RNA sequence: CUUUGCGUGUCUAACGCAAGGAAGUUUGAGGCAAUAACAGGUCUGUGAUGCCCUUAGAUGUUCUGGGCUGCACGCGCGCUACACUGAUGCAUCCAACGAGUCCUUGGCCGAUAGGUCUAGGUAAUCUUGUGAGUAUGCAUCGUGAUGGGGAUAGAUUAUUGCAAUUAUUAAUCUUCAACGAGGAAUGCCUAGUAGGCGCAAGUCAGCACGUUGCGCCGAUUACGUCCCUGCCCUUUGUA
């Protein structure tokens, strides 16, 4: 017995929101590489991204998923900055007999991505607005490769 | 329409033997074992729910993984793909032949005429014999694969087969055993 | 020289208006009411329990 | 054009589905309902579709905009919406005697009547809102 | 209890040995075998994609659960 | 194959994955047995049984000195020496000889803190009435 | 005079205050027939203390509840500072805190 | 193995602590019976023993 | 309104069940709380106070330092555990109660903590739609006290303060014990309830494994009873 249902139409593949957000960071993530540009930190070894983690990242491209997840999260909320992604890679700290809490994110490593698509100029300020958005060229970049990834 | 997971159909099918019959919610039926609903006002709202919602339901346990029935969905899910796998006909055909001889038929009572606390023979009701059922069919599935490398799923699937048979190597049909070896001598 | 410590924070630097007492002093929106002295006056400050 | 927007309510969700005449596309904030994890309650959104029937929705197309509750909720929320929705459709402009099947139909199968259960709140010498703590004795 | 290796013996004759078995998951390979169960999950993801064995449900990232192939 | 295992003077076990087969040796622990396993260029999908005569001469030279191979100080276990005055890294047998000196230097200095390790109670300042009772 | 706009608070503890109020600067300014809306009735700001009820530790640790309410409420006008001067300073209530602002 | 009867009226209820419930039964003939959990009218439950007949009350 | 229907009753007071309805246990949950008292507790909440004590070689007051944290061992409330319905690493996306003259966005530096330069906020306007965690998806681990468990212990870097040693915390690396579901006893609890999972406020310079509120995920089993443990009213016995 196969699954049922669709919707009434057979789903449009324009714009971003439509794609699968997992799927979308596994092809863009290889497009980072294959491209060259982004461009590599010296600290790659060390990190875990995060104050509250106790291990280190297994997969050795844990940067390009996480420079392909911020950068689909600007076109879901426009206006954002450190802090506010500090908040987004949150998680339960363990404290250790006591009992659980939150804990902010890495700010180096989150605050770095951003200043490697500023120099492409993907993402920018914004200067005197609180808060870092994506321009132009940074919604043809994704919406591109929209397409590409359910085809 | 009303499938389970959308492969399986509600539609056909039929309660194994008399009595336990009406008690369980066939016939119409949901697609998910899942419903937050309002069952407990009235005392018998509890055989309105279909039984795989009931095993679902009452598959949490103990106080460490109480709730998060998102996850039972998941494991249940699982378990009527293995009952298809082996012996495959309906998993819920297996699962309701299951649970009609999972629970006790007699059950011991204390009644002592003042003073003392004195057994007596007591035949079990047909609501309290699918209450039974589906709490003795999880517990063997819990217990066989609490310290196994052996997923929960596979136990389920396992022990509802079982259960069907009258192989007696299940948890449940020991324990209905045991009962009416004391239910026996109480009489 | 003699008669002052620094006093600035803590229990120590600040006590009851009413009493004079320290212990169970209740500071949220600036009341500095000690808590044996805050209940008996409450009524007549506005505050009304109910629920 | 023809407008109906319709709410329902699990827990402290809220789910507001604006529906218009269109292709035949149901969306939450812009999402596909192929999405909505968690996607085990995925089947759980097609409700109202599953009942009724694709070929009714496809005259129309369906916005939901959702907030409050947490992730269950949310998709009651939504379960609601869509089905309160495509009933409060007919009582503007589709004929009226048809409402009465659309509804009863899905009152047949609370898609429409919202259940009240709220957190009843804590009281004080003990953990919950009925549990206590633990008497000592001696 | 446990092998922890391939055991390259075992190799030749796991080619044969699990396409026979009804039930395919993490724990009948070392049912069948003596090995812990991860070596069964690079073994039956080498059967799918070299060998014959084919998903009973697209899949889950939890439990496994596949098929003999049937040809 | 290699059932069994030693390096640096104490016994690294096979049955275990390349990185927690190495937390076996004493000063060493899970998030720099990654750096060693990364900068030795080691597979970490390999096993611990195994290991090859290159991937061990690598991991006793980052052992040794890893302020050689660019480990930024403060990864290290023993953190400025306070002898020789170095960012310094103790392994293996090394670290009971290093915690046989730095208590019996505050034995003879006589400290508080000193007299705590010589009667044996605890010494973080945790209320002992009730707890660590049993001894 | 001037086209202004002016929107003038109102905050007490009870409701029946601030009930004739509403009503009577309404009242007030359709004398005048001002361009008047209806009065914005913003979220109330319940304060809250809970101190147990015993002065020492003895007995079950029972606990008060006690509360505030604040109201605040907002009457709309689009009309010159000279002549909402007569409405406001007539008709003062006791114990009823009240500002009034241009803008 | 087990015979089947259907409950004509609860009789009433039985023991010490009042869990155990007492029913007038009919056979598929009557006679009172003691039964554990929640019981009505318009009911049928199996019983290994056709005969043995518990007390009035 | 227990309205309507049918049962149940001197058919009086009123119960049960079914249909309808947002809701039918007094619709759910609290506040308020009588007469008698008990040698209950509080003179250490008080300018509420009788009497006694002592009043300059002080039990007033205040300053420097220590102590309340001191450990052969009993007892009481809690927290985290023993794993694979799991732990770990990545990604997905959802709450309500507050609270601020301190709460903190924005940009640079830093593995981290945190710092630095601007910046909004007397607050439904700013922090904030506080992107909370159980949850979901994709990987590695494999039943080994193991990567479950994070006590015990050395060494380093910041933060509050006038001062951190008996270590105020927060980090970074190590160090890697007991504990494999808990003996006899015994607590809490009937539907958004139990349990689990976080968040916020109170005390606060700094410190929550505590209390008081708040939501989220959301079951099992009764709808009875006087057997245990108490309670209320009659008749009855009492030295």
């Amino acid at each position: 017995p196969a699954y049922l249902y669709e919707t009434p139409l057979e789903t449009r593949v324009h714009t971003v929101k439509d794609v699968k957000a997992d799927a979308f960071i596994a092809l863009y993530a290889n497009h980072l590489k294959k491209r060259g540009r982004f461009q590599l930190p010296k600290w790659i070894d060390y990190v875990k991204t995060a104050h509250a983690k106790e291990l280190a990242p297994y997969d050795p491209d844990w940067l390009y998923i996480r420079a392909a997840a911020i950068l689909r999260h600007l076109y879901i909320r426009p206006d954002c900055g450190v802090g506010g992604f500090r908040k987004v890679f949150s998680c339960r700290q363990r404290r250790g007999v006591r009992p659980n809490h939150t804990s902010k994110a890495s700010g180096k490593i989150i605050r770095y991505i951003l200043q490697q698509f500023e120099e492409m100029g993907l993402v920018e300020s914004d200067p005197e607005k609180p808060g870092r958005r994506l321009t132009k060229n940074g919604q043809r970049e994704l919406d591109v490769i929209a397409r590409q990834c359910a085809k | 329409e009303a499938k389970l997971f959308g492969r399986w159909s509600y539609d056909d099918v039929n309660v194994s033997d008399l009595s336990l019959v009406d008690y369980i919610a066939v016939k119409a039926c949901v697609f998910v074992p899942h419903t937050a609903g309002r069952y407990q006002k009235k005392r018998f709202r509890k055989a309105m729910c279909p039984i795989v919602e009931r095993l679902v339901n009452s598959m949490m346990m103990h106080g460490r993984n109480n709730g998060k029935k998102t996850l039972s969905v998941r494991i249940v899910r699982h378990a009527f793909e293995i009952i298809h796998l082996m012996t495959d006909k309906n998993p819920i055909q297996v699962f309701v032949n299951a649970v009609e001889n999972g629970g006790p038929r007699e059950d011991s009572t204390r009644i002592g005429s003042a003073g003392v606390v004195r057994r007596q023979a007591v035949d079990v009701s047909p609501l309290r014999r699918v209450n039974q059922a589906i709490y003795l069919i999880c517990t063997g599935a819990r217990l066989a694969a609490f310290r196994n490398i052996k997923t929960i799923a596979e136990c389920l699937a396992d022990e509802i087969m079982n259960c069907a048979k009258e192989s007696s190597n299940a948890y449940a049909i020991k324990k209905k055993d045991e009962i009416e070896r004391v239910a026996k001598a109480n009489r | 020289l003699f008669n002052t410590r620094p006093k600035k924070f803590g229990p120590g630097s600040r006590q009851c208006r009413v009493c004079f007492n320290r212990h169970g002093m209740v500071r949220k929106y600036g009341l500095m009411m000690c808590r044996q002295c805050f209940r008996e006056r409450a009524n007549q400050i506005g505050f009304v329990k109910y629920r | 054009k023809k407008r109906v927007q319709t709410f329902g309510r699990k827990k402290n969700a809220v789910a507001v589905a604006l529906c218009t005449q269109g292709k035949g596309l149901l969306r939450v904030n812009g999402c596909p309902l192929e999405h909505l994890q968690p996607e085990a309650l995925k089947v759980k959104a097609f409700e109202p579709l599953l009942l009724l029937g694709k070929e009714r929705f496809q005259d129309v197309d369906i916005r939901v905009r959702v907030s409050g509750g947490g992730y269950v909720a949310q998709i009651y929320a939504i379960r609601q919406a869509i089905a309160k929705a495509v009933v409060a459709f007919n009582q503007k402009y589709v004929d009226e005697a048809t409402k009465k099947e659309v509804r009863d139909i899905l009152v047949a199968y609370s898609l429409i009547v919202a259940d009240p259960r709220r957190c009843e709140p804590k009281k004080f010498g003990g953990p919950g809102a009925r549990a206590r703590y633990q008497k000592s004795y001696r | 209890n446990h092998s922890v290796l391939f055991d390259k013996a075992t190799y030749d004759k796991l080619l044969a040995d699990i396409p026979k078995a009804r039930l395919i998951t993490p724990h009948t390979v070392c049912e069948r075998l003596k090995v812990n169960a991860s070596l069964a999950r690079q073994a039956i993801r080498y059967l799918k994609d070299q060998g014959l064995i084919k998903i009973v449900g697209e899949h889950h990232h939890s439990q496994y659960i596949y098929t003999r192939n049937t040809s | 194959f290699q059932h069994i295992l030693r390096i640096l003077n104490t016994n690294v076990d096979g049955r275990e994955k390349v990185v927690v087969a190495l937390t076996a040796i004493r000063g060493i622990g899970r998030r720099v047995s990654n750096l060693i396993c990364k900068k030795a260029d080691i597979d970490t999908n390999k096993r611990a049984g195994e290991l090859t005569a290159d991937e061990i001469s690598k991991v006793v030279a980052i052992a040794s000195t890893p302020q050689q191979f660019k480990i930024p100080t403060w990864f290290l276990n023993r953190q400025k020496d306070v002898k020789d005055g170095k960012h310094k890294h103790v392994v293996a047998n090394g670290l009971d000889t290093v915690w046989r000196e730095d208590l019996e230097r505050l034995k003879k200095m006589r400290l508080h803190r000193g007299l705590r390790h010589y009667w044996g109670l605890k010494v973080r300042g945790q209320h002992t009435k009730t707890t660590g009772r049993h001894g | 005079q001037r086209l202004h706009r002016i929107r003038i608070t109102l905050t007490s503890k009870d409701l029946k205050s601030i009930e004739r109020v509403c009503t009577e600067l309404i009242n007030g300014a359709k004398e005048k027939n001002l361009q008047v809306a209806g009065p914005v009735r913003l979220p109330v700001k319940t304060l809250r203390i809970t101190t147990r009820k015993s002065p020492c530790g003895e007995g079950t640790n029972t606990w008060d509840r006690f509360e505030l309410r604040i109201y605040k409420r907002l009457i709309d006008l689009h009309s010159p500072s000279d002549v909402v001067k007569q409405i406001t300073s007539i008709n003062i209530d006791p114990g009823v805190e009240v500002e009034v602002t241009i803008i | 193995q087990p015979k089947l009867a259907k409950v004509e009226k609860v009789l009433g209820r039985t023991g010490s602590r009042g869990g155990v419930l007492q029913v007038r039964v009919t056979f598929m003939r009557s006679l009172i019976r003691n039964v554990k959990g929640p019981v009505r009218e318009g009911d049928i439950l199996a019983l290994l023993e056709t005969e043995r007949e518990a007390r009035r009350l």
